[PDB]
């Protein structure tokens, strides 16, 4: 039983350039719980990334927040990257601000 | 609180 | 309304080197108390919120027991279910474990439940009566015979009638400034023009708890399904819920549109309009 994974990312607040918020990325309905994470600025890996317990749904499906404190702008592009067995390659997810 | 016992499957 | 406890159980063996992996979550509806985590460097349950923190030794040093306890008994079964299954030493298994009890609106025992899964899949479960086993298939049925002559059952009715449902109004009372506290949805709607003709109006529901809500969009005051988008209830990362529902419309008739917001913490549902 593989079941790939599901992925929201977005923030804490709603998102306002120079005022500090939580970048999430929330990776659902997986199977099996092993899973590579990374929160991404401007395509590099952010290393101060925190995650929830694993935990999971009445299906048996796995849950995992992954998180960071981090300052919107302008210019700076977020992503969460998802690698899992079920996946080829790894999925990366731009943050969309009204999302 | 958890339970006490575990018994094996 | 009801209130539950629940732990939840993680084991994924290691067939490269040593044990498995194993993570156990406490929860009180939708709120993390404890956890415990086999690579973790303190090898005790540790608390979670700070309403926990309240008990002593004693309580730390017994839960600590117990989760070892239960973290050995999933060790064991990932090697009886291999067997069960005639699976090589070689792959990596899981075995997962949920159980707990609520109690309802009188504040007395509604339900307990023991649910136990290999490899992502139903394995066996304790029925509604607490009498009675659910064994998806043979492996299971072997389980479940072993089961009744060990009255695993009865051990588990005692505890999920008894020890969780005092515990569990025990920590509703010590964690009641937040556990007992609602915390209604802040709601507003955006509006995205798609292209000259159409518009997405999205409904926002942020800051919520519990995690249970219904956002619906309704055209003329009737339902719609056609042309909306309803995202899965996600963690705001701080104890709170978010959750967002859209429609796409023809531009200039984003009046017709309500979102419709159902939550514990609304005394009546709140109606949303562009
Ligand atoms: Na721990
Ligand atoms: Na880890
Ligand atoms: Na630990
Ligand atoms: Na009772
Ligand atoms: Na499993
Ligand atoms: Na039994």
């Amino acid at each position: 039983i593989q079941r790939t994974p599901k992925i929201q990312v977005y923030s804490r607040h709603p998102a306002e350039n120079g005022k500090s918020n939580f970048l999430n990325c929330y990776v659902s309905g997986f199977h099996p719980s092993d899973i590579e994470v990374d929160l991404l600025k401007n395509g590099e890996r952010i290393e101060k990334v925190e995650h929830s317990d694993l935990s999971f749904s009445k299906d048996w499906s796995f849950y995992l927040l992954y998180y960071t404190e981090f300052t919107p702008t302008e210019k700076d592009e977020y992503a969460c990257r998802v690698n899992h067995v079920t996946l080829s390659q790894p999925k990366i997810v731009k943050w969309d601000r009204d999302m | 609180k958890l339970v006490v016992v575990a018994v094996g499957v | 309304g009801s209130h539950s406890m629940r732990y939840f159980f993680t084991s994924v063996s290691r067939p490269g080197r040593g044990e498995p992996r194993f993570i156990a979550v406490g929860y009180v509806d939708d709120t993390q108390f404890v956890r415990f985590d086999s690579d973790a460097a303190s090898q005790r349950m540790e608390p979670r919120a700070p309403w926990i923190e309240q008990e002593g030794p004693e309580y730390w040093d017994g839960e600590t027991r117990k989760v070892k306890a239960h973290s050995q008994t999933h060790r064991v079964d990932l090697g009886t279910l291999r067997g069960y299954y005639n699976q090589s030493e070689a792959g990596s298994h899981t075995v997962q474990r949920m159980y707990g009890c609520d109690v309802g609106s009188d504040w007395r025992f509604l339900r307990g439940y023991h649910q136990y899964a290999y490899d992502g899949k139903d394995y066996i479960a304790l029925k509604e009566d607490l009498r009675s086993w659910t064994a998806a298939d043979m492996a299971a049925q072997t389980t479940k015979h072993k089961w009744e002559a060990a009255h695993v059952a009865e051990q588990l009715r005692a505890y999920l009638e008894g020890t969780c449902v005092e515990w569990l109004r025990r920590y509703l009372e010590n964690g009641k400034e937040t556990l007992q506290r609602t915390d209604a949805p802040k709601t507003h709607m955006t509006h995205h023009a798609v292209s000259d003709h159409e518009a997405t109006l999205r409904c926002w529901a942020l800051s919520f708890y519990p995690a249970e809500i219904t956002l619906t969009w309704q055209r003329d005051g009737e339902d719609q399904t056609q042309d909306t988008e309803l995202v899965e209830t996600r963690p705001a990362g701080d104890g709170t819920f978010q959750k967002w529902a859209a429609v796409v419309v023809p531009s200039g008739q984003e009046q017709r549109y309500t979102c419709h917001v159902q939550h514990e913490g609304l005394p009546k549902p709140l109606t949303l309009r562009w």
